[PDB]
Formats: C-alpha cells, sequence, structure tokens
C-alpha cells in the first residue's frame, strides 16, 4: 500500500506503486538532466540526444529495437524538458525486464553514429520550423529567455539553429558522461510490478552507470538559486492575426510549502475563451468583464510552471490584432489579483477551486503511465512522492486566508517579467503593470 | 468473473447492479441504458442526442444551477455521450462521493425537467454542432459508411442528426424516447472500486422505487445490405493538400461472436495510419498496410483498417486517403490488401505476422483497461448487452490460443461476403467516397475481379 523505495549502490533510486489486478505495467528512467545542464555552445544536445537514442546501441540496430518492441506488443518513448530526459515503456508485466534492459541499453549505449548524427540536424530543423508556428510556445520561450536572463533555466529546447548545425558526437558523449550518473536518475514503475525483482533488474541493467563523485540527494539544491529577472520583451510581428502576451511574477517551485497554495490561487482565477466561456458555471468578474461590450480578448489562461528551484506564476492573454486594446485586458486581470490582495473572494470560489485542483492532481492518476508519470518526476525532482492521499490531504488544508496570505506575498512589490507577439502597440510596459498591481 | 472481484445483481425492478475491483485512490461509477441513435426509427430522429446533451441540466428535485455547482464541488470529471448502441453517464469521483454523485445521476436519469429554455437551447447549439461536423472528413466517412452498409435502417440510421430535423425535436418526442428506454429493466448501474454491498444500498435508495412504464418493445435487428455512395471533393484551403477518401466495407461480426478475436487480430496485422505516424516504437510500422501501402505508395497518405463491431452485427474494412490523381488506383490498392490476406498462396500470414499482431492486441485491451473509466464502462456495456462480464483472463487465453490459419479463415469469411448474422446480411460491398464518382473507376468490377464479396446468394 503505497510507494515502494530502493537505492542501488550506484545511488540509482528505484521507485514502484503495485497496482492490484493488472497484467501490464509502465517502467521509466528519469535523469535529472534535460536543458538546464546545457550551456551556450552546448544548448540543444538533450533534445539531440533523444533523436539519436532510437537510431541503435552497442546491442541492437535501429530496426531491432523497433521490431522487438512491436512483437511483444509495448511501446516505447521519450521526452526532454527544461529539468529532465525521460525515456520509458509500456508493457505486459512478462515484458518488464526486457524493458529495463532495453531502456539501459538505449540511454547508455547508444551507438550515435556520425552519419545519423548529420541526417537527423534536418530533422531538428524541421521541426524548429513548426514550433514557430505555435505562438503560445513562441511567447514562453522569449518569457523564459528575458526572465531568466543568461541562465540554464532561459535557454529553449530545441536550441538556436546555429547549434543544431554545429553539435558534433563529441558534445553529445560529453553531456552524456557529465550528466548520467546514478545519484540523478530515477527508474520507477507502476502497475504489475514486483518492486524486489525490478530492484535487481535495475541493478543488473543500470548497475554499470557512474556514481558522481560529488553526491547530492535527489532534491537537494543544484547549486545557486535561478534568480527571476525583472524584464519585458516586445516582437512587433503586424502580419498576426492575433496577438499573444505572457505576463509572469515569480512562482514556486516543486517543494515549496506554498506550492498547492499557489495552485488554488492559479484556480481561483482560471481561465476563459471568448467562444467557450470559463468552463465553470459561474464566471468571475473578471471573465465578465472580459466578455463585455464587444469582449475585450479571445481568452486567457492562468498558469504555474514549477521547477526544483524555481517557478513562473501567471497569465497568457490571447488577443484579436485588429479589435482589442490589451491594455484594457490587462487592467481587469490586474484587478482581479488585486481582489484576491484585498481579500474580496468568497468561500464558494475557494472551495470550487479546491475541488477543482484535487480533481486535476488526483482524478488524472489513472493508468500506470499517469501514475509513473507522478511517481517518476516527484522524485527525480524532489527526492520523495506525495502519495495520492497526502496531496489531497495538503489542497483540502488550504483556506481563504492562506490564498490572500499567498497573493499579498508573491503579487505585491514583486518584479514582473512579460512577452509580447503581434500588434504591440496597444501592449503596457512592465513597470506599468508593477505600478498597476502594487498600487 | 473471479481476479476482477466482480459482483451482479438485481433490483426488483430489472435494474442491474455491477460491482467490481477493489478500494482505491478514488472511484468510477455510471448508469448505462440500451438506448441510441439505431433504435430512433424516423420518428424519434435526433432524440438521443439532444438528450444526452441535456443531461444534468434541472431536475424536480434539483435547479439547474445547484446541479452544476455541485457537479463542479465533485471534481467535474462527468460527462453524458451517447452512440449507435449506447446512451451512458459516468463520472469518476472521490470514494466519499459516490453516493451524491449516484444521486445526481439518477435525479438527471429519472427528473429532468426539460424546461423550453434549456430544450431551445440546446436545439439552436446542435444546429451548429452539425454544420461543424460536416466539415470533418474522419467523422464524415464513417457516417456515410454506416449509412450505406444498412441503407439508412437502425445501425446505419443517422448518427449525426439531419440539420432540418433538428428544429421539430420537441418535448413530446423527448417524452416518448425517454419512455420507452429510460425504464428501470433497460438499465445498468456499474462501479469500480465499490463494494457491491454498498452499491446495493445506494442503488435501491436512488433507483430502487423506479417502475417501467411498460412500452412496446420496438427493437428491431440489424440487416447489413451493402451498397455505394459519393460526395462532393472537400472545398481547397489554404496550404493544406487536396484529398480524396475511400472505405470499402463487407459486414463483419458482433462483439461476442467466436471469432471476434479472430477478427480484431486480423484489423491489429492489417493496422496502419497516417503516412506521418508520430511516436515511438509499438506504433504498428510493421502491419501490412504501413509494409505493403504507406511505404510503397505516398500519393497515400493514409491507410488503415478499421472493425465497427456491435451487438447483432459490424462493418470490417480498410479506409484510404490519396492524392485526387491517384483516385483511379484506390479501389484496386485496397483490393490487393484483402486478397493478400487469404487468397495470395505466396502471401499467405506468417507466424511473425499474427504473433505479432497478438500480442499488440493483447497489450492495447490490457493497457487501456488500466483506466478505471475504461474498466467502468466495459463492464456497463457488457452487462447492459448479455447481462456478465467476460474476466480478462479468458479474454487473453482465446487471443493466445490463435493460429495462423484462424485469421486466414477469417479474413477470408469476411471479404468473401460470408458472414450469417441474425440479420442474414447481403454479401455486398459497401463502399463510400468523397471526390469525384469519376475518378475511383468502375468499383464493382474491380472487387468481382478479385473475387471479393458475394454474388449469388
Ligand atoms: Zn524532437
Amino acid at each position: 500500500p503505497g510507494t515502494r523505495t530502493s537505492k542501488l549502490p550506484n545511488g540509482l533510486t528505484i521507485a514502484t506503486e503495485y497496482i492490484p489486478n493488472t497484467s501490464s505495467a509502465t517502467v521509466g528512467i528519469f535523469v535529472d538532466a534535460g536543458s538546464r545542464a546545457e550551456n551556450v555552445k552546448n544548448n540543444g544536445t538533450a533534445h539531440f540526444l533523444q533523436h539519436l537514442a532510437f537510431k541503435g546501441t552497442q546491442n541492437r540496430p535501429q530496426q531491432g529495437i523497433e521490431l522487438e518492441i512491436e512483437n511483444i506488443g509495448s511501446h516505447l518513448n521519450a521526452y526532454t524538458s527544461r529539468e529532465n530526459t525521460v525515456y520509458y515503456a509500456k508493457s505486459l508485466q512478462e515484458d518488464i525486464p526486457k524493458a529495463v534492459d532495453i531502456l539501459s541499453d538505449i540511454l547508455t549505449k547508444s551507438v550515435l553514429d556520425n552519419s545519423a548524427i548529420e541526417r537527423e540536424r534536418d530533422v531538428i530543423i524541421r521541426e524548429s520550423e513548426e514550433v514557430d508556428k505555435m505562438y503560445d510556445e513562441v511567447v514562453f520561450d522569449h518569457l523564459h529567455e528575458i526572465t531568466y536572463k543568461d541562465q540554464p533555466l532561459g535557454r529553449t529546447i530545441l536550441g538556436p539553429i546555429k547549434n543544431i548545425k554545429s553539435i558534433t558526437r563529441t558534445d553529445l558523449k560529453d553531456y552524456i558522461t557529465k550528466n548520467y550518473k546514478g545519484d540523478r536518475m530515477v527508474l520507477a514503475g507502476a502497475g504489475a510490478v514486483d518492486h524486489e525483482k525490478l530492484v535487481q533488474y535495475a541493478q543488473k541493467y543500470f548497475g554499470h552507470v557512474p556514481k558522481s563523485e560529488s553526491p547530492v540527494p535527489l532534491g537537494s539544491p543544484r547549486g545557486p538559486l535561478p534568480v527571476f529577472c525583472r524584464g519585458e520583451r516586445f516582437i512587433k510581428e503586424n502580419t498576426l492575426p492575433t496577438t499573444h502576451i505572457a505576463i509572469a511574477l515569480e512562482g514556486v517551485s516543486w517543494s515549496a510549502p506554498d506550492y498547492f497554495v499557489a495552485l488554488a490561487t492559479q484556480a481561483i482565477v482560471g481561465n476563459w475563451d471568448r467562444a467557450i466561456g470559463t468552463g465553470t458555471n459561474s464566471p468571475s468578474p473578471l471573465a465578465v468583464a472580459a466578455s463585455q461590450n464587444g469582449s475585450l480578448a479571445n481568452s486567457y489562461m492562468s498558469f504555474s510552471t514549477s521547477y526544483a528551484d524555481s517557478g513562473l506564476w501567471g497569465m497568457y492573454i490571447v488577443t484579436d490584432s485588429n479589435e482589442h486594446n490589451v491594455r484594457l485586458i490587462v487592467n481587469e486581470i490586474l484587478k482581479e489579483w488585486k481582489r484576491i490582495k484585498s481579500g474580496k473572494i468568497s468561500d464558494a470560489e475557494v472551495n470550487r477551486a479546491k475541488a477543482q485542483l484535487k480533481a486535476a492532481l488526483l482524478l488524472s492518476l489513472d493508468g500506470s503511465t499517469a501514475i509513473v508519470e507522478d511517481i517518476g518526476r516527484q522524485v527525480v525532482t524532489t527526492g520523495k512522492r506525495l502519495s495520492p492521499e497526502e496531496v489531497f490531504e495538503q489542497v483540502d488544508k488550504i483556506t481563504k486566508d492562506d490564498i490572500i496570505m499567498w497573493a499579498n506575498y508573491r503579487l505585491q512589490n514583486k518584479p514582473v517579467s512579460m512577452v509580447a507577439l503581434g500588434n504591440t502597440s496597444t501592449v503596457p510596459n512592465v513597470s506599468y503593470i508593477e505600478e498597476k498591481l502594487n498600487q | 468473473a473471479r481476479t476482477d472481484n466482480f459482483k451482479l445483481s438485481s433490483l426488483a425492478n430489472g435494474l442491474k447492479v455491477a460491482t467490481s475491483n477493489t478500494p482505491g485512490h478514488f472511484s468510477a461509477l455510471g448508469l448505462y441504458i440500451d438506448a441510441g441513435s439505431r433504435f430512433e426509427g424516423r420518428n424519434l430522429k435526433g432524440c438521443t442526442h439532444i438528450l444526452d446533451r441535456l443531461a444534468f441540466k434541472s431536475t424536480e428535485h434539483v435547479e439547474g444551477r445547484a446541479m452544476a455547482e455541485t457537479l463542479e464541488l465533485l471534481g467535474g470529471n462527468y460527462q453524458c455521450t451517447s452512440s449507435r448502441e449506447n446512451l451512458m453517464y459516468q463520472a469518476s469521483v472521490f470514494n466519499q462521493d459516490v453516493g451524491k454523485m449516484l444521486q445526481l445521476m439518477s435525479e438527471t436519469v429519472r427528473f429532468p425537467k426539460i424546461t423550453e429554455q434549456e430544450l431551445q437551447e440546446q436545439k439552436l447549439s446542435a444546429e451548429y454542432e452539425i454544420d461543424e461536423v460536416w466539415m470533418k472528413p474522419e467523422l464524415v466517412l464513417p457516417e456515410l459508411l454506416h449509412t450505406a452498409a444498412y441503407s439508412g435502417e437502425t445501425l446505419g440510421s443517422p448518427l449525426i442528426c439531419p440539420r432540418g430535423l433538428i428544429p421539430s425535436i420537441s418535448k413530446y418526442y423527448l417524452l416518448d424516447y425517454r419512455n420507452k428506454f429510460y425504464t428501470p429493466e433497460n438499465t445498468v448501474a456499474a462501479f469500480v472500486g465499490v463494494p457491491h454491498e454498498k452499491a446495493l444500498e445506494l442503488t435501491g435508495k436512488y433507483l430502487g422505487d423506479w417502475q417501467s412504464t411498460h412500452p412496446p418493445i420496438t427493437k428491431k435487428v440489424a440487416q447489413y445490405t451493402g451498397g455505394e455512395s459519393c460526395i462532393p471533393p472537400a472545398p481547397v484551403f489554404g496550404n493544406l493538400p487536396e484529398l480524396f477518401h475511400i472505405q470499402i466495407g463487407f459486414e463483419g461480426l458482433p462483439i461476442d461472436h467466436p471469432d471476434i478475436y479472430a477478427l480484431a487480430t486480423l484489423q491489429t496485422l492489417l493496422g496502419g495510419g497516417g503516412s506521418f505516424s508520430a511516436g515511438g516504437p509499438g506504433k504498428g510500422m510493421y502491419s501490412r498496410l504501413y509494409t505493403h501501402v504507406l511505404n510503397q505508395y505516398y500519393f497515400v497518405e493514409n491507410c488503415v483498417a478499421f472493425n465497427h463491431s456491435y451487438s447483432d452485427s459490424g462493418i470490417f474494412g480498410i479506409s484510404l486517403s490519396c492524392i485526387p490523381q491517384a483516385a483511379p488506383q484506390a479501389v484496386e490498392v485496397i483490393a490487393q490488401q484483402m486478397y493478400n490476406t487469404f487468397a495470395n498462396k505466396d502471401l499467405r500470414l506468417t507466424e511473425d505476422e499474427v504473433s505479432r499482431a497478438k500480442n499488440q492486441l493483447k497489450s492495447s485491451l490490457l493497457m487501456n483497461l488500466e483506466s478505471k473509466l475504461v474498466e467502468l464502462e466495459d463492464m456497463g456495456r457488457q452487462v447492459l448487452m448479455h447481462g456478465r462480464k467476460i474476466p480478462v483472463n479468458e479474454m487473453i487465453s482465446k487471443i493466445e490460443d490463435l493460429k495462423p490459419d484462424d485469421i486466414s479463415r477469417v479474413a477470408e469469411m469476411i471479404f468473401t461476403g460470408n458472414v450469417n448474422n441474425a440479420g442474414n446480411g447481403k454479401g455486398r460491398a459497401t463502399v463510400v467516397m468523397q471526390g469525384d464518382r469519376g475518378s475511383f473507376g468502375d468499383v464493382e468490377n474491380v472487387l468481382k475481379a478479385y473475387g471479393l464479396g458475394n454474388s449469388s446468394s
């Protein structure tokens, strides 16, 4: 009952959750790495590696990996974030060991053929071109760049085209040698899984991994805490039909004691879409204002992003480049945050938000894959897994007061950073935002 | 069955109550009604859609606003959906809230108010929804396939309500539909992670005194006819490439038919997809449609095998999307693929193909069942249809015992037009397409040229 844990001699942590009445499972290897472990010339390597890890290992050619997974009915996948590198598999319980084997093989014994490395440069460029058509993604990459100015967290995951064209097999092997240490990784499993056996297979297939020489427990401080830099970037682009704005303030990290309170406050502001509404039976004064007299925007979305040592909390706005005065929708958002700071919120909306939050965090923990995802990410970024019942408790105890407290701390006399893409002439300044907000 | 911790019983009024699994981090529950577009006939067309869009509005004992708000406080993870053979109300909620959610479900299922305003709202909103559905080929083609496969009756009765019929859906027809189908004997209450004893308590408390209206039994068996149909080419947008589409099928099997596992394996062995297929291994790039079609012809942007299986009939076949220029080759390409599954002594199905397709089938079933909501829906529909829940073990075993000949025998049976379901369907093919009709050529002649289908009854 709950999540069993074990540490291998090289530092690797094995976290598992057995699911009764199942015959399948998910296993995944999580590494504290990602793009935040790269430098300016290095930037884009982790993602590049993710494409290559499927092109062949010292034990299996590309087509050999695919064909093997397909024959037993398993699934192989992976992703790179600013904080982690993750590879995972889904399979019938009989194939779990075959899965751990293949995961270790793909993560640590990848061939990295020079021909492959060149053919892929093109795939990544294509990839980057497509992301450029996703205005929300673009706005958020820029926001990260100016908010975490000249810091690791401020860099994108794909990296600049310049680096995508210059990354060498050396860069790749270097990144691997530097970051893949047992004390920086978690092997997480859920479903029809035997914790003891999974630990053995872990040692067998992952035991060869180098321990860092200066080991640090999974959730302990990397080094100097990222620092939130106030800033603004107006990216004028008069050809876009819609204008996209992101406004942020220093948020909360995964382990912050006020983590859930931050999410609860995000839920109290919520989202809105000009066509769909709020997704709630009763709209906040903000949602009502946004929809009034012709509408003030096309939509707005509250967001909270967390990292092991930092976080961003704010609003993402999409407006009609020809019909909306962005300044009007921004006034309303600030007014709403000030409403929270002033305590003018009902018990009902606070309980509505807690219910929404509980649902989003717990009812979504359905299959083994979502559960492995929660186990792996929590342990690799925090060093532990709060159980569904512990998370429920953390949300259930939140009070109207905790929220008011939290907003007055995080949204009063604090720096803000902002990015705008499209028709920028109607977009207000960052000092404008801070004036009205702190006012 | 046994490991499921599956239990089933009935209330005095005929309502079946099914529970399974053991306690967990949260629970799931739902009310399943044996209704759907196949039972609408011409008089109740569109009533299933409107009733499902009216789910959880005001009831006799709960104001609309209070309903909505209490559902939010419960987590908001609920929904009503309907299809050709089902109408279900489902949700997942925290363990302590099962009773409150069952109460709300029973209220909208037994005492909906359906005011003029609520009805006028859903009707207006349905016209817009129908206009959008007709722009999505992924939704339109399957609809045309069914309509022609059964000549617009039962399983082929429109799932998408004709636009011009929406304004005449009155409260009267909605009440007629409810009085015919919403009866305890035509309903199942299922729960996952809730002790059976507790489920009987709550069910008796909210649905126990519900009484039947003893309506006229109007459920017709599906009669597969086969047929053709073609709608005009879709408008050419901006950068998007222009594509023609075609779907070709034959009558398939009922979901409880003995050869259903062999048939699903065949569908997995053909597999296929979009010429893009984004994702890691295990996606099915080694299935025949990828190998013999996508990887061979790119004027083909999509090619996949479908298997619609219902209570008394089904449709099995292949879907293909291609550039207008290739249209003339579409039928033949598809006919060859079907032919090669049983009639080509040199392309017989191999141990490897069948073994892989088998594991992939077991895999998607089991992995999908990892979700409580899916376990719930699967249990509810199974009980609604044949009053029992086939246990997983049995399902797996029947798949593992399959051998190549089994798949070949079933492939031949389907493609030869030799299926004998209760409705005694013709062995004629169903061919439905979007593009200029001329571009596809003599469709019937190509299919006969491959010995597909059945001419003489
Ligand atoms: Zn990529």
